[PDB]
């Protein structure tokens, strides 16, 4: 118990808000990101009826897989920004 | 064996078809909850392998 | 929440690639199955032939 | 065509028109059923009142309509609201759909009160009309002949009753195997689907009493009894069988099954017990 | 006998039908039971029609010809959806064309439109290109009118209705009531308050006290001879947020976001 | 037992007694429920691992699903690798009479990251179908 | 040809397939398990990543 | 000539019985073994026409009949009868089939697969009927032998798949014969026809047929719509009982289009148009969907003109349908530009046409939309206008008409004002600002909901054909 807890300032971070020119620009730069590699992305599945699954990897890329990096980031900002609304809206009801 | 042109078991097959429909009912319950929760089982495990 | 509901429906495109290549590879599994059972024959018609 | 003509009928007033009203409806109420899905009301209230000798009909129209539209549910208090007029579904493959729901309903419900106390089978936890409908399918299936059918729906609903008419009835020695094998199926039913403690004991010492009635029989079975419930009790009454009969290799056959098989701490006892009774020293 | 109702009618005291019908409604039920009630047809049948089929039809416009509430609203509630599937085919009468017409005027006068157009399509089959419009006219431009919202129209109409009187009138006193109600419940969101001489113009009342009455429960004050619609408007409003639907119907945002996180995770 | 497991500071002893107190419930089923309840709570490795056991004997040759799923639950959510590994074993016991069902559970848990959970998956089917055989589990331990 | 047996599944719904029925909440309580551990894996990949 | 044709037609006949057989013995896997009976349809229907009519009877004799080659020969005298090569010794095997067994096996009495004969029998006649166009007697005749069997089975799933395909042909030549020939007749044994769906329909409950339950919804919801009557249709249709298991892509439109019907004629048109997109959207779009496409087009342009929003012109102009959507068309414009006498014509002029395919009675309701539509596009073009002015406009007579007309539709909320007869003129009240009201979040948790509907219907789905695939033999 002494390890894993870290005083009562470990509820604290959980109720507090951030300034929001960080929040909208963690936004768009994650939007921005997913258009640029969703080129990528389209590339690959025009493609794709070739056999060898080794070559289209080469080939129309499948190492450092489109498809894979774009579902990774657009979940994480996705995640952050239920937060940041439930966060936000918790305060706004609780405090007042 | 049976037949309609034969013994059928001198109609013993007509009351028993009338008390039927109680006992299959639970049967095709029990059909449709096996076709989803296999499908479900298996979808899991799937999923469970690849992480 | 307009950013989060766009981000649920870029998923949906990705989980529509998977459902397609699950039917595609089911579609293989198909073949397969088909080829093996024309084969048998063959192999049959092999120790009577000789 | 339009079955609103006889709506309109119920809404009327006069008791000697009502009267025609119900029988009218209770022709087609089979054959026609979201036509007169709006007047029900009407037909419970005649149902509630006791100023008709078509209280019986009203509910029938109503339990009817009711499991087509999917409240089997609320249909089965008004199947039991009419009293009469089942006789029909049970020979009818085409409608048994309101027998389906009180056997269900029966069985749910008994075993709640079977743990609170046994007997509900002649008190008035269980409603003796609640009763006798399920009463009802244990004389179908014996009609049918099918024995494995009965023991099954009473073991289900926590019935010993039902268990105990149903072995007598097979219980005539009309073969010897039969009547065995039946047992056997019990047994191994029991086991495995009664979870409840004190009714799955209850019917495999029963089972004992059964076997041991005839004079012919396997002494296997009856041995089988023995080590799953795991009494001494019962291991000295078989072997007082066959101190009558005065076969020592019959009990030397069944001792060799008993003696790998059973507890070493029962075992002990039942020695030291038919030490006490007196016997041959070959059987200890 | 069966014949007392009919020669009743032809007394004409249409109260006395109604007191006549209990005591031959039980004799009603033998000659209910010789017609199958169009389950099947045959000739034999036929002849039980014209039997059935004037008896129930001198009730049906006696009832409405007798002007106390019972006597009108139960009594044709009954008559009224027998008769015309009772008949073969769905229904070959001679009276047919003014009954279809009573059928419509009574819909509306129960107050539901829904029941109106319901009926309309089942009339239609029967009518398409075999009566159509004669005097079946007059209930589909009573209906025509209120959706158009021509009320100025429907009040001529009614009246107009009444130089060709046989019952018309037992119908026309409760869509007079119902005009009036149509509006008010148009002109709450038309108006913050208007004057007492412009509603009472609306409402077509032809003096004071009937302006009046009306005004006062809907609960529409009137001061210096102005009408308010600001009171009802506003009272309305607090007791939908006195009732309770409104934490889920809203969707609470806190909720809403707990939504979005459980599905991912699930 | 159930004290002296407490006040004992050697490990094996703690071990000896955590198994020597399923082997007393032998067979005694939801009357042997209180135990495993105060020996799963409790904060040591060696009383979890002999308290899986004492589910496995308890619930012997019986199917039920209280016994089933806290056997399952624990070797998920327990880390440590004793009680990952005892909790696999005693699930064989428990479906001694349903062992052919026994194949497609442990399947996950064969193909398992962690090495213990499979040294475990290897025992409860070998101890599974060994007097009624079974053509699915030689196959898995292959 | 004509005709079959009747009571042949009637006496295998009581007997044999209630037993089955019951297996088969079996492997539903096995779903219920394999859901956790599908969340628990997702868990452990976070801290193989760290 | 005789031997000739029908031993050619009758191999095809062998082939196709396995298919049937093969498929239900080793028992159903549902939705597959489905589809290819719906295929072997396809051929069936075309060689019943070709090379004689025939070789069913000569098929009839070769499988093992229990009575039903009598019924065959009554089909067969209509359309001429033939009979030579078709009797025993010239036609007759009991050998050749695991259908019917050898000749040993049926001698002896072993069990019935002449159910699965008869069902397939069963399956020509209704097959025959509609390829030759048969009316009158053949309609009873036919309805009459073949329900009594159905349930002299022991309404098992397997043969409740592939009898409740007969239904469809069962219902097809009644409403023919009913609306070729007006007679007392058809009306009478129509009420011992929804009688006869229901009674199937509660059997297929029990028995719990998937595709059984909805094809027998279809039939009878027409069938009430038909005769006209909405109230036993609605009453049928809220006790939520349609099946989703077994449901096609002609189904689940078939279903939408009476849901749609039902609504706009009840007076709720957002709930109507709710069910006839669905409809389309569900269908194919092909030259043998073309009769239901061309339907569903009608109907949807006036729900939407009852609504008082209107259909696009490029909607009928790149249409191939669209010279039977010329009145249609005309109620678009009659509509829009808000013009009495238009409108008085337009119904007029196309009303057998209009009357013919039954929407004529929604018509009626857009008269009233057509001064509900040009008062809109006053509300939208004016922002304060006197009474006077937009009385000129729709041609109205006093002050006092335009005034009860609008209050009227901003009870329904369709122009958007409030009247000022404190002032004599009309003001618009929509002034927007809806970002800045709180409904946005709630705009949004509906579309966010709909795409974990597809997020759960894409995992549940992609599993179901793999664990049989997983089982299925591979090298």
């Amino acid at each position: 118990k002494m390890l894993m807890n870290l005083h009562k300032e470990q509820w604290q971070s959980g109720l507090k808000m951030y300034d929001y020119e960080e929040k909208e620009e963690s936004n768009l730069a994650a939007t921005k990101s997913m258009v640029k590699i969703a080129e990528q992305y389209s590339k690959r599945i025009e493609e794709e009826k070739e056999l060898t699954e080794e070559e289209l990897k080469t080939r129309y890329v499948g190492r450092q897989d489109p498809k894979k990096h774009l579902s990774e980031t657009a979940d994480e900002t996705l995640e952050n920004n239920i937060v940041s609304v439930l966060t936000a809206g918790v305060n706004s009801v609780a405090i007042k | 064996m049976t037949a309609a042109v034969t013994s059928s078991n001198i109609v013993l097959e007509t009351h028993e078809s009338g008390i039927k429909p109680y006992f299959e009912q639970k049967i095709q319950e029990t059909e449709l909850k096996i076709r989803s929760k296999t499908e479900n089982v298996r979808r899991l495990e799937a999923q469970r392998n690849a992480l | 929440i307009n950013i989060s509901n766009n981000l649920q429906k870029a998923l949906t495109v990705k989980t529509n690639d998977e459902l397609m290549v699950i039917y595609i590879s089911n579609l293989v599994r198909s073949i397969i199955a088909f080829d093996d059972l024309i084969e048998n024959k063959i192999q049959n018609k092999k120790i009577q032939e000789q | 065509t339009t079955a609103a003509p006889l709506l309109a009928l119920l809404r009327e007033n006069q008791d000697s028109v009502k009267t025609y009203a119900l029988e009218s409806i209770n022709n087609v109420v089979d054959q026609l059923w979201s036509e007169i899905s709006n007047e029900l009301p009407d037909i419970e209230a005649l149902y509630d009142d006791d100023t008709f000798s078509d209280r019986e009909m009203a509910a029938l129209i109503a339990s009817k309509v009711y499991y087509n539209l999917g409240e089997y549910e609320s249909a089965v208090k008004y199947a039991l609201a009419a009293k009469d007029r089942f006789d029909i579904d049970e020979k009818s493959q085409f409608v048994e759909t309101i027998v389906s729901k009180s056997i269900e309903m029966y069985v749910q419900e008994a075993s709640k009160q079977y743990t609170k106390d046994e007997q509900f089978y002649t008190k008035d936890i269980i409603d003796p009309k609640l009763t006798s409908i399920f009463e009802r399918m244990i004389e179908k299936c014996l009609k049918a002949s099918e024995l494995k059918l009965a023991l099954g729906i009473a073991l289900e609903g926590y019935r010993l009753d039902i268990i105990e008419s149903a072995l007598k009835s097979k219980l005539d020695q009309d073969s010897t195997s039969e009547n065995v094998k039946i047992i056997n199926y019990l047994l191994t039913l029991a086991i495995t689907t009664v979870t409840n403690s004190k009714f799955r004991s209850s019917i495999l010492r029963k089972s004992f009493d059964f076997l041991m009635n005839m004079p012919n029989c396997d002494y296997l079975t009856l041995n089988k009894v023995v080590v799953n419930l795991n009494d001494a009790g019962l291991a000295l009454q078989l072997f007082k069988k066959l101190k009558e009969e005065n076969d020592e290799g019959l009990s030397a056959q069944i001792a060799f099954d008993l003696v790998s098989s059973a507890s070493q701490q029962l075992l002990e006892i039942l020695v030291t017990e038919l030490t006490a009774q007196g016997y041959d020293p070959a059987l200890l | 006998l069966t014949k007392s109702l009919s020669i009743a009618f032809e007394n004409g005291d249409y109260a006395a039908c109604e007191k006549l019908l209990p005591p031959i409604k039980i004799e009603l039920i033998k000659n209910n039971l010789l017609i199958p009630d169009l389950s099947i047809q045959n000739d034999i049948y036929l002849n039980d029609l014209m039997i059935t089929k004037r008896i129930l039809e001198v009730g049906a416009l006696a009832s409405i010809q007798t002007f106390n509430f019972d006597s009108f609203e139960n009594y044709f509630n009954q008559l009224k959806p027998y008769y015309f599937s009772n008949n073969h085919k769905l229904s070959e009468s001679d009276k047919k064309s003014k009954l279809i017409s009573l059928y419509l005027l009574n819909l509306l006068s129960q107050n539901n439109t829904t029941k109106f157009h319901s009926e309309l399509q089942y009339l239609d089959k029967h009518i398409k290109n075999l009566e159509d419009d004669s005097l079946l006219s007059y209930p589909i431009k009573l209906d025509r009118w209120l959706m158009e919202g021509s009320y100025q129209k429907a009040w001529d109409l009614l009246q107009s209705g009444s130089q060709n009187i046989s019952e018309f009138d037992s119908f026309t006193d409760i869509l007079k009531s119902a005009i009036r109600d149509e509006i008010a419940k148009n002109t709450e969101l038309s108006y913050d308050f208007l004057p007492l001489s412009n509603i009472k113009a609306l409402l077509f009342f032809n003096n004071e006290k009937e302006t009046e009455k009306f005004a006062l429960e809907r609960n529409w004050p009137i001061v210096n001879s102005k009408v308010y619609f600001n009171n009802q408007s506003k009272e309305k409003a607090d007791y939908e947020d006195e009732m309770m639907h409104e934490e889920d119907q809203k969707t609470n945002i806190i909720e809403k976001a707990m939504d979005y996180a459980i599905s991912i995770e699930n | 037992m159930f004290t002296y497991s407490q006040e004992t500071q050697h490990g094996n002893i703690t071990r000896g007694l955590a198994v020597g107190l399923a082997l007393i419930n032998y067979g005694r089923q939801e009357l042997a429920d209180d135990l495993i309840t105060k020996m799963l709570a409790s904060d040591e490795s060696l009383l979890r691992y002999g308290g899986a056991f004492t589910i496995a004997l308890a619930y012997a040759g019986t199917g039920n699903n209280s016994a089933v799923k806290r056997l399952l639950h624990v070797a998920v959510s327990d880390s440590n690798d004793d009680v990952r590994r005892a909790a696999v074993i005693a699930l064989g016991f428990v479906l001694l009479r349903d062992y052919t069902t026994v194949p497609r559970i442990v399947q996950l848990l064969s193909k398992s990251h962690n090495a213990h959970v499979r040294c475990g998956t290897a025992f409860a089917l070998g101890i599974a179908c060994a007097g009624k055989g079974l053509q699915s589990a030689i196959d898995v331990l292959d | 040809n004509n005709n079959s047996a009747l009571s042949n599944v009637n006496s295998d719904i009581y007997f044999k397939l209630k037993k089955l029925e019951k297996e088969y909440e079996l492997l539903t309580l096995q779903e219920d398990y394999i859901k956790d551990e599908q969340r628990h894996l997702k868990r452990e990949l976070k801290r193989a990543q760290e | 000539l005789h031997h000739s044709e029908k031993k050619y037609a009758e191999e095809d006949q062998v082939q196709e019985l396995l298919k049937v057989l093969n498929e239900i013995s080793k028992t159903t896997l549902t939705l597959d073994p489905r589809y290819i009976w719906r295929s072997l349809k396809d051929l069936s229907s075309l060689r019943n026409q070709e090379l004689l009519n025939a070789e069913t009877l000569c098929f009839t004799v070769n499988v093992l009949y229990p009575d039903s080659s009598s019924f065959k020969k009554n089909l067969l005298k209509f359309i001429t009868s033939n009979h030579k090569s078709s009797v025993p010794g010239s036609a007759e095997l009991r050998n050749s089939y695991p259908a019917s067994f050898y000749s040993v096996n049926t001698e002896k009495k072993t069990i019935e697969v002449t159910a699965e004969i008869n069902c397939f029998m069963h399956l020509l006649v209704q097959l025959f009927l509609w390829d030759s166009k048969e009316l009158e007697q053949l309609v009873e005749f036919n309805r009459k032998v073949v329900i009594p069997n159905l349930l002299c089975y022991y309404n098992l799933r397997s043969l409740n798949l592939i009898n409740a395909k007969l239904w469809f042909y069962i219902y097809l030549s009644h409403e023919t014969l009913a609306r070729s020939s007006e007679e007392i007749n058809s009306d009478n044994q129509n009420i011992i026809l929804r009688s006869t769906m229901m009674k199937f329909l509660k059997i297929a409950s029990l028995k719990h047929d998937n595709e059984t339950k909805a094809m027998l919804i279809n039939l009878i919801l027409r069938d009430f719509l038909n005769n006209g009557e909405v109230d036993s249709a609605s009453d049928f249709i809220s006790k939520l009982e349609y099946p989703h298991t077994d449901v096609s892509s002609s189904l689940e439109a078939r279903y939408f289009f009476y849901l749609s019907k039902i609504n706009a004629i009840q007076l709720d048109y957002s709930t109507a148009n709710e069910y006839i997109i669905a409809a389309i959207r569900k269908a194919p779009h092909n030259s043998k969907s073309l009769g239901f496409l061309q339907q569903s087009n009608k109907l949807h342009c006036c729900i939407q003109l009852l609504m008082g929003d209107i259909p696009e012109l490029s909607f009928f102009h790149q249409s191939n349908m669209q010279k039977s959507l010329l009145p249609y068309y005309h109620l678009t414009k009659a509509v829009k530009l808000g013009d009495l006498k238009k409108f008085t014509s337009t119904i007029t002029k196309y009303k057998q046409l209009l009357l013919k395919d039954d929407t004529y009675q929604l018509c009626v309701r857009l008269r009233s939309n057509v001064i509900k539509t040009g008062i809109r596009i006053i509300s939208l073009t004016y922002k304060k206008i006197s009474l006077r002015d937009i009385c000129l406009k729709l041609n109205l007579d006093s002050e006092q008409t335009v005034e009860y007309m609008v209050s009227r539709a901003i009870r329904d909320g369709v122009i958007e004002a409030k009247i000022n007869h404190e002032d004599g003129f009309i003001e618009t009240t929509e002034l927007l600002n809806i970002y800045d009201s709180e409904d946005p979040q709630q705009v949004f948790d509906e579309r966010i909901k709909f795409a974990n509907q597809l997020h759960d219907e894409y995992l549940v789905s992609m599993r179901y054909p793999e664990d049989k695939k997983t089982q299925q033999n591979e090298k």
